[PDB]
RNA sequence: GCUAAACCUAGCCCCAAACCCCCACCUUACUACCAAACCUUAGCCAAACCAUUUACAUAAAGUAUAGGCGAUA
């Protein structure tokens, strides 16, 4: 029983595409 | 007070039971006094055909060759049709193969349907 | 035809057909005594007197005099075991009186086991003689 | 419903020249001798008739045909059966041998044997304990002709042969009886 | 009457399954992860306690103001409901005052 | 004794509690929205 | 009632087919299947897992009594070799004769599946039920019919206003 | 004459008629038109005479002789009406791209929700008929909330429904 | 000894994830066919009455601030 991957922190940088209207607003401006 | 039970022309006062009629449907209009006109043109006269020498009978024979579905197409139709008409006369305007622009003209309008079933 | 919508009627319109007809006509034996030239049919609740006599005289060929047709209420008291009313369909019973004095009458139609039987006759029942002890043994 | 019975027989040999069924009927096994049919005849008959003294109802559904079971076992239910063969005079011996289409065998026994049978309450009702008497009878088994096995079909009972044992119990047999007004005349 | 006269069927329980030959395996991916991740972020369930603990009234003021916007309608009044009585009852009802 | 107070009438089922009573102001939109709710099979009657 | 989820591409068993038992009742005699119930999966198979029951009883009547054939359940039986005269499992093994056949584990066998009339006084012939006496036609049925039949009419159907 | 509404007397009481096979979409479409419509009452006939032999038979209490003759013509009936319906569509768009014959249009009932208005046949135009403007096609906001509420009903019974499956699927994985 | 006891899937609760769903029917609904929608939320409940007043991610912080400077906000 080879346990599952570790977690690991998504690696590389987080840009959630504008299009969909579930991204936060605080996760689009020039502050993230 | 039966409200669960389907309302017909059964159940209310005598203005109800006269009014509501069933499914059947009417051949005519109501003229003065209460007298009835009844139009021929209203009553659908069935046609028949002439049963003589008919060689097709209810049932087909359990023997005869298994078949498949494959249901008359558009295109599968206009194919039969059309293709060797327009294949033919191509090599010499679409009313003179079967179009027809507008319906209001012919008795059997397709769209909205007028002829019956 | 029944479920269908009609082409409406404007005066001088041509005559409403109907090239393939979808009424369904049975008939049945009166439940009280008719006279002889009454026949008892059943139709469908969306069919009319004239309907029922150009039916007749169109794909049969029996020349009606007249026709009176008559509702028939089915029951509805008659509970399944939820204590639901159940009620079967009404009905439209048409008597037409034929022409030229012919006559009718609904004519009177209708004029693994043999195991059981065969060991039945040979069941060597009782034997009261015997008062109650398996015959078989030969002993 | 496949029964493993015949219906009836064909031909119940009548108590006091047969190679077509003999060809018709070992064909369809291929492996059998008319002279071991004894042997078998009378060891099936004694052990089914053990067991019926047991009651282990599996083995005489698997030893006897349907035609046979339920009446004995109906009698036999809720009362001992205290069966015992004892020292044979007689060898056995094949009758004969008949043939959708199952055949049949019938066979001649004459034993020695002895029989018991109490009420559900233990007392005696039918038959001596041990009194060892000689017996005569005819039993048709019958073949079904795949795995069909040689079951014990049924016996018949000869005209010619003595009327059964007396019973222990008293019994009436109440026969012409009265009416409202029919009288007994 | 209030006691059963059958055994019930014996549960098996496969002490050696999967989810329980690891539970607890990465339950410590920061002493010994280089610290990116944290416990609280390997725990699945409702969007509104991932690593959090609160009373009831704290518990439903949380489910209001983080996913009272997409909740069914119904579901929302009595959760509404359920704030103005635990408040009433917080506030104002108990021994020790 | 007492309890004739409902003398019955179809006229006045139809022109009180009728489809197109409910239907003729908002309010009885309401009660028949209610009703097609809460999955009723006599909405009005 | 659990059955467990074997649908018609994984099931192998037919009616008909020659099947011998695992386990239960009569183990390991061969029999054929009169009917696969697919629904319960119930196999009846001619005189084997048979259980003798009572027909015609009353309280005290007891009537005779029958080996009803109990079906089997299709882990409880497999199928039986031709030649080989052993149960193989049946592992769907694509072939060129066929793409879904039954195929033995044990051995490259591909084994078959298992799976009369008279014209009456109202039957039609065969050869005359395929005529195509059909010729393309743009017409409607009601056009046709009433060109063939010499049905007149003139009057033309005036405007309505659907809505 | 009205004879045809029992079959030949040699029947009668028979308790069995071989019958025949029922019509075939396919082998009905290799038909022509005329000789369609002729089948068409020829099945007509056939059919009144057993639903009258049906009624008779239950009125007797004695069994219908062999009900699947019935059975077997309605399904051809309901086939032959496929056919010439088939070809009815298979001339309305290819005379005027319609996919239905009836007109209609979509429209938004008094309570809401989106409903197929099939069109009545009417000899006053629109503007000035006096029941027709009665019959509201629009929703006042009220309406609103309602539909809400409807749609979560919905979505928790499909919830449930979908939940409930995996459910015995797991359970049946437990046993095997 | 009767009456009774006794059971275990039918299904359901909370989450995640995913955005969701032929004919007749506003006239007396389920009847083929004729001259008008927008306007604060209310007061129970706390203040031991009641009249101003009184809730609809994390930390800053129950801090600035309001308040018969009070219950509370």
């Amino acid at each position: 029983y080879r346990a599952r991957p570790p977690p690991r922190r998504r690696p590389g940088p987080r840009w959630p595409d504008p299009e969909d209207l579930l991204t936060p607003r605080w996760q689009l401006g020039p502050r993230y | 007070a039966d409200r669960m039970s389907k309302w017909t022309s059964k159940r209310g006062p005598r203005s109800f039971r006269g009014r509501k009629g069933r499914g059947a449907k009417g051949i005519g209009f109501l003229t003065s006094g209460w007298r009835f006109v009844q139009i021929k043109e209203m009553v659908p006269e069935f046609v028949v055909p002439d049963l003589t020498g008919f060689k097709l009978k209810p049932y087909v024979s359990y023997l005869a060759p298994e078949s498949e579905e494959t249901p008359l197409t558009a295109a599968q139709l206009f194919s039969e049709a059309v293709a060797p008409a327009i294949e033919k006369d191509f090599k010499d305007n679409l009313e003179k193969y079967g179009f027809e622009p507008t319906q209001e003209g012919k008795l059997f309008q397709l769209y909205p349907r007028n002829f019956l079933r | 035809a029944r479920n269908v919508v009609y082409p409406l009627y404007r005066l001088g319109g041509p005559q409403l057909r109907v090239f393939r007809t979808n009424f369904f006509i049975q008939l049945v034996r009166p439940g009280v005594a008719q006279p002889e030239d009454t026949v008892q049919f059943r139709i469908p609740m969306e069919m009319t007197r004239v309907d029922l006599r150009n039916y007749l005289e169109g794909i049969y060929n029996v020349p009606v005099a007249a026709v009176r047709t008559r509702v028939q209420h089915g029951s509805n008291k008659r509970r399944d075991h939820r204590n639901v009313r159940i009620k079967k369909p009404d009905y439209k019973v048409a008597y037409v009186q034929l022409a030229h004095g012919q006559t009718f009458t609904f004519p009177d139609l209708f004029p693994l086991y043999s195991m059981l039987e065969e060991e039945r006759q040979q069941r060597q029942s009782s034997d009261p003689r015997r008062g109650g002890v398996p015959s078989w043994f030969g002993l | 419903i496949h029964l493993a019975c015949t219906a009836g027989i064909f031909d119940a040999y009548v108590p006091p020249a047969s190679q077509v069924s003999i060809r018709r009927i070992k064909d369809y096994d291929a492996n059998f001798k008319i002279k071991d049919f004894p042997e078998k005849a009378k060891d099936i008959f004694i052990e089914a008739h053990l067991c019926l003294n047991n009651s282990d109802h599996d083995r005489l559904h698997t030893l006897v045909t349907e035609h046979c079971f339920p009446d004995m076992t109906w009698d036999i239910k809720y009362k001992t059966v205290r069966w015992s063969f004892v020292e044979s005079l007689e060898p056995s011996h094949v009758v004969q041998v008949r043939c959708n289409v199952y055949g049949q065998i019938t066979v001649r026994m004459h034993t020695r044997q002895t029989l018991a049978i109490y009420d559900r309450f233990g007392r005696l009702m039918y038959g001596q304990e041990d009194v060892p008497k000689d017996v005569l009878e005819y039993v048709v088994f019958e073949k079904q002709l795949p795995y069909g096995s040689w079951r014990m079909h049924t016996k018949i009972v000869p005209p010619w042969a003595p009327p059964k044992q007396p019973i222990l119990k008293t019994v009436m047999i109440p026969g012409p009886q009265l009416k409202p007004e029919e009288e007994y005349e | 009457i209030g006691i059963r006269l059958t055994l019930p069927p014996p549960k098996v329980v496969d002490r050696w399954n999967e989810k329980r030959a690891m539970f607890g395996v990465y339950d410590n991916i920061g002493i010994l992860g280089n610290f990116e991740k944290h416990p609280k972020e390997l725990i699945r369930g409702p969007i509104w306690l991932r690593g959090w603990k609160g009373n009831e009234l704290q518990r439903c003021i949380r489910k209001r103001k983080m996913v009272g916007s997409r909740m069914f309608a119904d579901d929302l009044h009595n959760l509404n409901k359920r704030i103005r009585y635990l408040y009433k009852h917080f506030n104002r009802h108990g021994k020790f005052r | 004794a007492r309890g004739n107070e409902y003398q019955p009438s179809n006229i006045k089922r139809k022109n009180k509690h009728g489809w197109v009573r409910r239907l003729s102001t908002p309010a009885g939109v309401q009660v028949i929205l209610r009703r097609m709710l809460k999955g009723r099979k006599s909405l009005s009657h | 009632v659990v059955v467990e989820p074997i649908s018609d591409e994984d099931w192998y068993l037919f009616c008909g087919d020659t099947v011998e038992i695992l386990e239960g009742k009569d183990a390991g005699k061969q029999g054929k299947v009169v009917q696969v119930i697919r629904q319960r999966n119930w196999v009846v198979v001619g005189g084997l897992n048979t259980h003798y029951r009572y027909i015609g009883k009353t309280m005290d009547y007891r009537g005779t009594m029958i080996p009803s054939e109990a079906p089997l359940l299709h882990r409880q039986v497999k199928l039986v070799d031709p030649m080989d005269r052993k149960p193989t499992e049946i592992e769907w093994r694509f072939t060129e004769a066929g793409e879904r056949v039954r195929v033995s584990t044990r051995s490259g066998r591909i084994i078959p599946k298992p799976e009369t009339w008279i014209d009456g006084p109202k039957d039609t012939s065969v050869e005359d039920a395929l005529e195509r006496t059909y010729v393309p036609c743009l017409k409607t049925l009601q056009e046709e019919v009433m060109e063939a039949m010499g049905i007149k009419e003139t009057r033309k159907y005036k405007k309505v206003y659907w809505y | 004459g009205l004879e045809e509404f029992f079959d030949d007397p040699k029947n009668w009481g028979q308790e069995k008629v071989k019958s025949g096979a029922a019509w075939t979409c396919q082998q009905l479409r290799n038909k022509s038109n005329e000789d369609l419509h002729k089948l068409w009452y020829v099945l007509l006939k056939e059919r009144n005479m057993l639903l009258t032999l049906e009624q008779e038979a239950k009125r007797q209490r004695l069994p219908m002789p062999s009900p699947e003759r019935l059975d077997k013509v309605v399904d051809s009936m309901d086939a032959l009406d496929k056919v010439v319906q088939e070809r009815e569509d298979a001339l309305r768009l290819l005379q005027t791209g319609q996919e239905r014959a009836r007109p209609g249009a979509w429209r938004r009932d008094i309570f809401g929700r989106i409903i197929w208005h099939k069109f009545k046949q009417w000899v006053i135009p629109w503007h000035l008929n006096k029941r027709y403007n009665r019959k509201r096609f629009f929703a006042l906001p009220y309406v609103d909330h309602f539909l809400r509420l409807e749609r979560e009903k919905r979505a928790r019974i499909k919830a449930r429904k979908e939940n409930l499956e995996r459910k015995k699927a797991k359970i049946l994985l437990k046993k095997f």
